[PDB]
């Protein structure tokens, strides 16, 4: 219902909450008034400039299809549940001068920076074993942050949900809906809850059994569809 | 019943030799059986046939010719490919020596501007015809039409000489050649009437028809543009240029002699398409002479009415050729001729001008709500009700004058047809009304002194200028003197200047404010590129002229324009809104405006020319008590923040830091730091981070919440950097101070659509979301509807009615006949019977549909008014009665003021917001 309203009508106080630049705008506000009904209960909001250590944007060279090169990621290869799934499509044949963090490293956290207004800033956590060194395009940012206090699967978690998607569909910066650009600041200035770490493992693991849950239906699927394979072979044999 | 019809037919029938026959009321025409016919013409073909019979009857009679020389209806039999043509040729009349001395074509008069593909598909085939069977060479070609004055027929026609242009380059080269106007007696050269003023005959057109504008404006469209060239700037210049030298015409010729635009034609055949020119550059001259008053002797030096390069001549003497009797400041007293040329001159700017990055056209729909989110109109109502004057609307960025040409057309239709009960019948208030409005022949009179405008660029100056002519202004005011240059700068001739005036304002820091205009509506350039010749208004005019961003500087040229009070609505660039860059310009608007409505825009807006997301700004200036309200708590704040910065730098340091209690500090610090009340000291820090602070952080140990801010405190404690103009404080920390007790609502939306996609193939309709327009007029005629088109069916009735007489007769003279050869014929009576019977039917049928639109009228109309429930148009049902069959004409497209629903994001404007 907040969402889609389409009309704001703002205070001249409530400009100055947070803001430190006096930016006023339909966007911006929008986004402030649905921060605030979402942070109404919820206490401990703080923002993610502090626990932030360090972010770097990948790069990618012209590449073809294959090429026999070093592998490549797509923007197809980010997932909602949070996992990188590794299968790299495409690969660049030809070197580079400096390669040393453009691969991708295990338990790293990957944020999208250009795509669609839905699917943009969007991110993933790498928990599968590496092994070959990988190239993860430009549209992408590697974000390093203090374990201490976040937990790096948490914030994935978090950007994928509502909470991050309403954030990035009014701070994205974009000249179409198809490719829309976000950037380090806002992820500077973003406002989180941040619950003690306990409740973040909590919300990790209610997602990874009501996942499972589900990779228990397609299992089931597969299991139809090697039935279907059996009376195939079955039918044709004799 | 159209009067010319019967006038040509009373002229027609005064002839002493019936030779032939009209009748309207039956609609048929008969003719002598001298003349063989391959078909029986039982129906009028149209006004073409009247035509050709008026012209041969002054031929036969007037011009006393020998009848035997004539022929028409002359039929062609060619084998064409793998079909077969049949030609027809109107009118021939040889000579002795069998030369054809009059070859005529016969067209309707409604139908020239849009017959002529056709002419190529006539002519050229008998020549080459000609041609090819005698080798001859044909003399005079000769086109003829007849044109309404004042009552009286006046005869236009178009004599091309063959053997003078053989060929068909040298005919497109001769640019329509026309040898006179009107024929001459005795053999004699043709010779051409002048167009003089003093004789109505020879005095110019002023009921203008509204349709031979549009095919002027498709042949200019194919024919000047080649078909396959669009989009060319100079080219459209080249057309500005000659308008402007037309509308010089009119203004100096005056009346005793005849105009210097028209062919002057001392012999009796006009001349080559050369020899004009320097006609043309002259008379150039005298434009800017006498208009413009421009100053540049080298501008004048290099002449250039036209490039020679690109524009070659025929296409020049075509088209002064097609503007000689289209008299353009003289065209709009005529009610018929009132919006036509206005019309005319923004088809040309829309078809053939070339824009992009820099030079591009604010789209219609957003000026329109601009200029109505402003209530604009209740502006303007309220301004004449109690200080008997108009609002006072500049522009100071006015490319092609849209913004000014909608709030003339606004103002005009608001104040004198739609809103014209809300203002007072007071006698002062009636006689204002008298010398702005009443005389009704120029209803945009008040413009020259209400409506101001500045221009960078010569060209769309110009431009722009002729544009605001030929709807009606003076434009006397539009300036072509930068937009940012100081107030003195900008001089002209006419005595009432409200720009020129200037003085210095305390408050803005002793800087030069005008304060005269009211309104300020403008589109921004995204780069000045400010002159490099005048940069002492960088520094001494503008506050921020030293910044970076000097677009920015435009949003200070608004708070000098514009009066205590005035009105503000912009179309400023996002990246005002949302950038630390300019945030200097966020805090400058909030000082000195009351923002009031922020509607954002989609990036489709602009398209294909620029993707940038703009946004709209609406603003009021801050009378002078608001503004040193706000300077006082600015200051009292300022000074309270910088105690606080000094006191908890200094805990800081002991507390924290460590280093040891030193008794150069303040007192109260000392106090506090001696006996430990720490509770002022929990108090201090949350006072000064205000934000940033949560229920957890008073709990906690004052210590750790230092260790834990440091960057925002230190961030805090900062001070801002263009001082001066705010005083060494936080603007964070004060601004969220005194807006605190300065609150005020504003208004924020987004538009997803904007009722138009251009593409750069072209436009295609979409969802508005702006506004709606009303799509219902509020007065409705039912005499209009009614009598007119009823007289066409009861003259049908009639016709058709005496048609059964005859046929009865007709056929009891057959009954009384002999049945074997009555058989083809009585078959051929039983065909004109189901013609009858099948034309009634559909008269029949379209009588039902004007009952049902009779019955919708009673309906939805109480004396021609919309009632209160249909006022507002949310009712779907009548809009899509007026949008669907027949009702396609008297629509309104206004744009709906509801001022009771809430519908779309202009709605919520003109009642959400309140100007005052
Ligand atoms: C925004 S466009 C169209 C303006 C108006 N909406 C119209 O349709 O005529 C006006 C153009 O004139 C130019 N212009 C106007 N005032 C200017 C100024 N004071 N200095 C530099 N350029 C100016 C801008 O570059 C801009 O491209």
């Amino acid at each position: 219902a907040l969402d889609s309203q389409r009309r704001v009508d703002v205070g001249l106080s409530s400009i100055s909450s947070l803001n430190s630049t006096i930016r006023y705008s339909y966007r911006w506000n929008k986004m402030k008034l649905i921060q605030k009904y979402l942070y109404r209960d919820i206490d401990c909001i703080e923002p993610l400039g502090k626990y932030i250590l360090s972010s770097n944007n990948g790069w990618s060279p012209e590449s073809v299809v294959g090429g026999e090169g070093i592998p490549i990621l797509g923007q197809e290869h980010l997932e909602f549940d949070g996992v990188l799934n590794v299968s790299p499509t495409k690969a660049t044949t030809k070197t580079k001068n400096n390669m040393e963090n453009f691969f991708i490293q295990e338990g790293d956290l990957f944020i999208s920076r250009g795509n669609t207004v839905d699917l943009v800033g969007l991110a993933c956590v790498v928990e599968t074993e590496v092994t070959e060194d990988i190239i993860y395009p430009d549209l992408y940012i590697r974000l390093k942050i203090d374990e201490k206090v976040i937990h790096k699967k948490y914030l994935a978690l978090l950007f994928n949900s509502f909470f991050g998607r309403l954030y990035f569909k009014y701070v994205s910066k974009g000249k179409n809906q198809t490719m829309v650009k976000i950037s380090s600041n806002e992820l500077l200035n973003y406002y989180l809850p941040i619950p003690p770490m306990e409740e973040q493992l909590e919300i990790v693991g209610k997602i990874e059994e009501q996942i499972g849950a589900q990779n228990e239906i397609e299992k089931q699927i597969e299991e139809k569809r090697n039935q279907i394979r059996v009376i195939i072979e079955e039918t044709a044999r004799s | 019943m159209k009067n010319w019809q019967r006038i040509v037919e009373a002229k027609l029938e005064q002839q002493k030799h019936k030779v032939a026959e009209i009748s309207l009321e039956n609609g048929t025409v008969n003719y002598s059986k001298k003349i063989k016919h391959n078909r029986n013409l039982k129906a009028l073909t149209g006004d073409e046939e009247i035509v050709r019979a008026f012209l041969i009857d002054r031929l036969v009679n007037e011009l006393d010719y020998k009848p035997e020389y004539l022929e028409t209806e002359k039929e062609y039999t060619i084998k064409g490919g793998h079909s077969k043509i049949n030609p027809r040729v109107d009118v021939l009349v040889k000579d002795d020596k069998g030369n054809p001395f009059f070859f005529i074509e016969v067209k309707a008069p409604n139908k020239f501007e849009e017959d002529k593909d056709e002419i190529e598909g006539q002519l050229f085939a008998l020549a080459q015809a000609e041609e090819r069977d005698f080798k001859t060479k044909v003399k005079y070609l000769v086109y003829y039409t007849v044109e309404l004055i004042d009552d009286e027929i006046v005869d236009r026609a178009i004599i091309i000489d063959f053997e003078k242009y053989p060929t068909y380059t040298d005919w497109s080269n001769g640019g329509f050649i026309s040898t006179g106007t009107e024929l001459t007696a005795g053999y004699g050269e043709p010779k051409k009437q002048p167009l003089i003023k003093g004789h109505e005959k020879y005095d110019l057109r002023v009921r203008i028809d509204r349709e031979e504008i549009e095919g002027l404006g498709r042949n200019l469209h194919n024919v000047l543009w080649g078909g396959g060239g669009t989009n060319d700037s100079e080219i459209f210049y080249s057309l500005v240029n000659i308008i402007l030298a037309k509308i010089q015409d009119e203004y100096e010729k005056e009346d005793g002699q005849e105009y210097d635009f028209q062919v002057y034609q001392y012999g009796d055949n006009v001349e080559s398409p050369q020899k004009l020119f320097d006609r043309i550059n002259a008379l150039y001259k005298r434009a800017l002479r006498e208009q413009l008053n421009v100053t540049d002797e080298q501008k004048i030096a290099e002449d250039n009415v036209i490039n020679r390069n690109k524009f070659p001549l025929n296409k020049l003497v075509y088209t002064v050729q097609a503007l000689e009797s289209l008299s353009f400041l003289e065209g709009r007293n005529s009610l018929d001729g009132k919006d036509i040329l206005g019309d005319f001159f923004e088809s040309i700017i829309r078809d053939g001008f070339k824009q992009t990055k820099g030079q591009f056209f604010t789209p219609t729909p957003i000026v329109k709500f601009i200029l109505y989110a402003l209530q604009l109109d209740k502006l303007a109502i309220d301004r004449l009700n109690n200080d008997r004057e108009l609002p006072l609307i500049i522009d100071p960025s006015a490319g092609s004058g849209t913004f000014l040409i909608e709030a003339m057309k606004l103002i005009t239709k608001e104040v004198k047809y739609k809103q014209n009960h809300k203002v007072k019948s007071s006698r002062q208030i009636t006689k204002r009304f008298e010398e702005l409005f009443m005389p009704d022949h120029n209803e945009n009179k008040w413009a020259r002194e209400y409506l101001y405008g500045c221009e960078i660029n010569f060209d769309l100056g110009t431009a722009s200028k002729v544009n605001m002519i030929l709807h009606g202004d003076g434009s006397a005011n539009i300036f072509v003197q930068d937009g940012l240059l100081p107030f003195r700068f900008y001089v002209k001739e006419t005595s009432p200047n409200y720009l020129e005036t200037a003085s210095p304002d305390a408050l803005y820091g002793d800087k030069e404010v005008n304060g005269k205009f009211d309104v300020v509506v403008s589109n921004p350039p995204f780069s000045v590129d400010l002159d490099t010749q005048t940069q002492r208004e960088v520094r001494n005019a503008f506050l921020f002229g030293d910044k970076k961003n000097s677009e920015n500087l435009f949003i200070e040229r608004y708070y000098q324009l514009l009066k205590e009070g005035g009105r503000l609505g912009v179309v400023l660039p996002e990246s005002v809104f949302d950038t630390t860059e300019n945030k200097y310009i966020r805090l400058f608007i909030f000082k000195y405006f009351k923002v009031k409505a922020v509607v954002s825009l989609p990036q489709v807006t602009f398209e294909p020319f620029t993707s940038t997301k703009t946004s709209l700004l609406f603003a009021q200036k801050k009378t002078k008590e608001e503004v040193e309200q706000w300077n006082e708590l600015w200051d009292k704040y300022g000074k309270e923040w910088s105690l606080l910065k000094t006191r908890i730098n200094d805990y800081f340091s002991y507390f924290v830091k460590g280093r040891p209690l030193n008794k150069k500090w303040a007192p109260d610090v000392v106090k506090d730091i001696q006996e430990g009340n720490e509770d002022n000291i929990r108090k201090n820090i949350f006072r000064f981070l205000k934000d940033h602070i949560k229920e957890e952080d008073k709990n906690l140990e004052i210590k750790d919440l230092l260790i834990k801010y440091a960057e925002e405190i230190s961030s805090i404690s900062k001070h801002e950097k263009e001082t001066d103009v705010f005083g060494f404080y936080n603007a964070w920390w004060v601004f969220g101070e005194v807006a605190k007790e300065l609150d005020y609502p504003i208004f924020m939306a987004e538009a997803e659509n904007v009722g138009y996609k251009r593409t750069k193939k072209g436009e295609k309709p979409m969802p508005n979301d702006l506004y709606d327009l009303e799509y219902a007029p509020s007065t409705l005629d039912c005499e209009k509807v009614l009598s007119s088109f009823d007289i066409e069916i009861n003259a049908l009735e009639a016709s058709k009615t005496k048609l059964s007489v005859e046929k009865g007769l007709l056929e009891e003279k057959l009954k009384d006949k002999e049945d074997k050869e009555n058989e083809k014929i009585q078959k051929r009576l039983n065909k004109i019977s189901e013609l009858l019977e099948t034309i009634e039917n559909q008269l029949d049928s379209i009588r039902s549909k004007k009952l049902e639109v009779e019955g919708i009228l009673e309906k939805y109309y109480e004396n021609n008014k919309l009632k209160e429930e249909y006022s507002e148009r949310d009712d779907e049902e009548l809009i899509n009665h007026f949008k669907h069959g027949v009702l396609y004409q008297y629509r309104s497209e206004d744009i709906l003021l509801r001022n009771k629903t809430v519908h779309k994001i202009l709605d919520e404007i003109r009642q959400g917001v309140i100007w005052d």
